[PDB]
């Protein structure tokens, strides 16, 4: 999964 | 509410203890209680709210993905019928996840967003609104799925508009918003080109503003810039 | 009980799904429901029960230790008074932990132990009884603390007596029982010499029996023997 | 902490 914050 | 009898300051203190103990459900319940006192949240208090629910819903999402993968495999050719249990349990976790998202969205709507006037609070809350509609979209399959996706989009877009007018391109909230809206484009809205363009332009505009920053602000901004780069590397 | 309407087999199936999803509270609730159907548990089902509660209570114990350390520091000379919140929250986690232990001990007493006639089931359940009284002892400070410690001791001792009569010295349940009773001696009963002697004698008697085992049984036994060695290295 | 199983 791609990065999120 | 079960936190109604506890002082605001005590709820915040306990949220910090719960974080140290990795008790994120407790942390979220304490922060919900703090929000429900009705006062605006400081920067630190907004971060505690965010961290608590991010960890709770992140665990639910991870569990939902495990169960959804098992359910998908069960529906492939040649798979033995195992009964309704996988679907039931995936639905159980899904319903709990939706409940958490609805709770967060409820706090934002009653009444955090409407009282948030400074860009740092308003953008933060609108980003969170986009994020929790995005988590609802991840599990959505019904007649309202397009409206859920559009609710996420709309919240992100309002946050983006404010952030571009009111914050420098290195502001960590602005960067994290762009990171997550880019992920929304890629994973939810079937718009990988928009995702890539947003991440690239965000990264480049931040790079050009780093020269204005102290060492500590530079560290904060470059941390999130690296996440943008990581996604671009994944996608290209 | 909320699991009363679900089939036994469905509860077991869902416990396994919950394990794959790292949803150990759910796993424990499913296994509690399965136990409450009233039938004896198979070897695999006993392991699922054990894994579920071990993970739930292990998380609670870790959180309790974090909070207890903060509380201890708050009571040292020169520390600013911060109010009752640390004690309150440590007590909250402690009460939840005690509730989990009481639930497990209740399942063992109603009626798993009394129907367990084979050594592999009876030793397993008596070991669990010792373990959950040990967790209660870890947090105990009241008039009943000596009785809680003695309840752990008594359960472990009955399990030890059966295991030595009825199981080979390499049996993994026998080994894990000895490992944990040795820890009881060291950490609960203020008896480090007994802890060390038990771990050493257990290890040596298992070593002498490894020659009788298949490759797979050897792997199972040596895994637990290494834990005995790890504790001995820590303690000497 | 020491090992238990
Ligand atoms: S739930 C995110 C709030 C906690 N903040 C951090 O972990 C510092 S990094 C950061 C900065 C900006 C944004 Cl929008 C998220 C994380
Ligand atoms: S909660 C412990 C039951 C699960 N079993 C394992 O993880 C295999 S290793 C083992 C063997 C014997 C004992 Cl008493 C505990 C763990
Ligand atoms: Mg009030
Ligand atoms: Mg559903
Ligand atoms: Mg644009
Ligand atoms: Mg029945
Ligand atoms: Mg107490
Ligand atoms: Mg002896």
């Amino acid at each position: 999964f791609p990065a999120t914050v | 509410g079960a936190m109604g009898s506890m002082e605001r300051a005590s709820l915040i203190q306990k949220a910090k203890l719960a974080e140290q103990a990795e008790r994120y459900e407790d942390m979220a319940a304490f922060m919900k209680g703090a929000v429900e006192k009705g006062e605006e949240l400081s920067n630190e208090e907004r971060n505690l709210l965010c961290v608590a629910y991010k960890n709770v819903v992140g665990g639910q999402r991870a569990a939902w993905r495990v169960l959804s993968s098992i359910e998908q495999k069960s529906n492939e050719e040649g798979s033995e019928e195992k009964g309704p249990e996988v679907r039931e349990y995936r639905e159980k976790v899904e319903t709990e996840l939706q409940g958490v998202c609805d709770t967060v969205l409820g706090l934002l709507d009653s009444h955090l967003i409407k009282e948030a006037g400074d860009a740092e609070s308003r953008v933060f809350y609108l980003k969170m609104k986009g994020d929790y509609y995005r988590y609802l979209a991840e599990v959505a399959t019904g007649d309202d799925k397009k409206r859920i996706i559009d609710s996420a989009r709309s919240a992100y877009q309002e946050a983006m508009d404010i952030s571009k007018k009111e914050m420098p391109p290195t502001n960590p909230i602005r960067l994290g918003l762009a990171l997550n809206f880019s992920v929304f484009h890629y994973e939810i809205a079937n718009s990988p080109e928009e995702a890539i363009s947003l991440a690239k332009t965000t990264f480049d505009e931040a790079m050009a503003d780093l020269h204005t920053l102290s060492e500590d602000s530079y560290k904060d901004s470059t941390l999130i810039m690296q996440l943008l780069r990581d996604n671009l590397t994944l996608w290209t």
